[PDB]
RNA sequence: GGUAACCGUAGGGGAACCUGCGGUUGGAUCACCUCC
RNA sequence: GUCUCGUAGAGGGGGGUAGAAUUCCAGGUGUAGCGGUGAAAUGCGUAGAGAUCUGGAGGAAUACCGGUGGCGAAGGCGGCCCCCUGGACGAAGACUGACGCUCAGGUGCGAAAGCGUGGGGAGCAAACAGGAUUAGAUACCCUGGUAGUCCACGCCGUAAACGAUGUCGACUUGGAGGUUGUGCCCUUGAGGCGUGGCUUCCGGAGCUAACGCGUUAAGUCGACCGCCUGGGGAGUACGGCCGCA
């Protein structure tokens, strides 16, 4: 089930946590959309938001990196 | 280009800031995108694509001219001048 | 002149002078009229994966309207110093200045 | 001589062979077996027999280091070796985590190809 | 995933990589090569839809 | 959740063709009393 | 056609930067094998290999998201960020007043392979060397490995470059879905009525020899351009033009 469309925001953000480590796997790969419900635009600014925190180092790669 | 450039350049050539759609500010904003982009291809050699877009509008252009060599011979003359225009 | 988000990383027996990092970096951007919007400090911190051998640096972020001069001045300046493992730059549609979920 | 103790082990398991090799965590090696160690070749060492066998044989050079607990990673696509570590589990190792490392190359130097 | 579980011994437990990991990966990948002729591999997915 | 063939091109060679790189689906063949 | 406000997007260049991985180098541990096939053998092996750890050099493409999704006139475009910049669409409102469509010659772009001069070289890999095996046949299989694949500045201008369907218009019942804008309603939290683009699949009338196409036509019409006149010889011989070849 969707969030970002019934929360109705208009730019989704990269900085904080809380939503986006909902929507990786458990070996840091980034969910299917059709798995999760999310609506197309905002899948691709989920990812583009994965990739940017990625950089940071904010959030892993993947879970094999200790 | 700009905001702030097109309103000033719409005044050298138009009406009272309502018209920006004559023959006269159409050439002069054609030919201002094209002054200012040959900058850009002068060090950029390898980019064809955004070439399409500078040869459309410099055929817009040269249309332009055309149907105002037909128009009136007076301002055609005037603004190719004014502007810098070979013919 | 348009919006900017900048954050950038420090490394940990170089911290002792990260506000003098933020006092110069700051006096750069006012230096040509540049308005900024947000300054926070994120104080020590784990990293996810390892950077240079290390696992924890030190977080500092501002988010400014300033010209491209001054963005590529101090891009220049975070590419010359090695006091500064990584740093990120973006554009922004508006300037933003509400409280940042990170903090909340 | 040295003791370990909480011992951790590698496996390789590859299309054709396997190796397993015991690390005291830091990187270093103190006893190894291989799949062709033992005269086997051919068809008999494909099975994972060959490499359950590896895996008992793997004891008698361990055991003199006194370990209990063990770790262990495993590498490699090769049909039926996760059952390998049953073997060292029955040998009187305590097993307490099995991780799997599987290198995925993010599409990086191009892959040969196999025969037709 | 790091394995690590209560006191019960040997559960198994290796059997989820189906929800995990594309099983493919291993043999479309590090040899051979593969994304060839796509469309028809997509098309046959869904022409069997039937009511 | 079986298989191929045809293009463009470069190297090698004849009952007959091979591989290297890219591309397409047009992804399968027959309808022969006098005797060999 | 132009202007004001916005939206989406692997549109194209230039420069940085990050993680995963194949190599090679240096140093520890450790022992007799490693590699590859159905077997194998060639080949790597103890003046010290693979396996494991740490550190380092260099190259290429960016897993995951990732889809019968998107952009582009076509060829084709996929990590992230900065700079430059082409095009499309939506909302109302204003302005120019036929400025249009097509296009012989002409000019430009044009996958890969291939040449010319200079770099770089990890992986892959025509030719070529060795081993092996079936089948007189080599080829397929396995070790090595040169051009090339990468980057600079030019040539070549060819493909089943295909949607096998040239471009531009107006007109003719329906259905299902995708992607992206946007009006009306107190939005009685992700919901209801309506209107635009671009796209995938059923199917009516009509058309076609049939397969089938079917508002994105191969339906009913108009404007212009290109092409065809039995098969093989043959896209070949002789000329001209282009090209260093």
């Amino acid at each position: 089930f969707c969030r970002f469309t019934a929360e109705g925001v208009q730019e989704i953000d990269y900085k904080d946590i809380a939503t986006l480590k909902n929507y990786i796997t458990e070996s840091g790969k980034i969910v299917p959309s059709r798995i999760t419900g999310t609506r197309a635009k905002y899948q691709r600014q989920l990812a583009r938001a994965i990739k940017r925190a990625r950089y940071l180092s904010l959030l892993p790669y993947t879970d094999r990196h200790q | 280009l700009s905001t702030e450039a097109t309103a000033k350049i719409v005044s050298e050539f138009g009406r009272d800031a309502n018209d920006t759609g004559s023959t006269e500010v159409q050439v002069a904003l054609l030919t201002a995108q094209i002054n200012h982009l040959q900058g850009h291809f002068a060090e950029h050699k390898k980019d064809h694509h955004s070439r399409r877009g500078l040869l459309r509008m410099v055929s817009q252009r040269r249309k332009l001219l055309d149907y105002l060599k037909r128009k009136d011979v007076a301002r055609y003359t005037q603004l190719i001048e004014r502007l810098g225009l070979r013919r | 002149m348009r919006h900017y988000e900048i954050v950038f990383m420090v490394h940990p027996d170089q911290s002792e002078q990260v506000p003098g990092m933020i006092e110069r970096y700051t006096a750069a951007i006012t230096g040509a009229e540049g308005k900024i919007h947000r300054l926070e400090d994120w104080g020590r911190r784990q990293l996810a994966y390892p950077i240079n051998k290390l696992h924890k640096a030190h977080y500092v972020l501002m988010n400014v309207e300033a010209p491209q001069e001054v963005i590529d001045e101090l891009e220049t300046t975070f590419r010359f110093n090695d006091a500064v493992i990584r740093s990120m730059v973006m554009r922004t549609k508006h300037a933003v200045t509400e409280a940042s979920p990170m903090v909340k | 001589r040295k003791q370990v103790s909480d011992g951790v082990a590698h496996i390789h398991a590859s299309f054709n062979n396997t190796i397993v090799t015991i690390t005291d965590r830091q990187g270093n090696a103190l006893g190894w077996a291989t799949a062709g160690g033992s005269g086997f070749r051919g068809s008999r060492k494909s099975t994972p027999f060959a490499a359950q066998v590896a895996a008992e044989r793997c004891a008698d050079a361990v055991k003199e280091y006194g370990i209990k607990n063990l770790e262990v990673m495993v590498k490699g696509p090769g049909p039926g070796r996760e059952s390998t570590i049953r073997a060292l589990n029955a040998a009187g190792f305590r097993i307490t985590n099995i991780t799997d490392v599987t290198p995925i190359p993010h599409n990086g130097c191009r892959p040969p190809k196999k025969r037709r | 995933i790091k394995v690590r579980e209560n006191e019960p011994f040997d559960v198994a437990l290796r059997r989820f990589k189906r929800s995990c990991e594309k099983a493919g990966v291993l043999a479309e990948v590090r040899r051979r090569e593969f994304y060839e002729k796509p469309t028809t591999e997509r098309k046959r997915a869904k022409a069997s839809a039937v009511k």
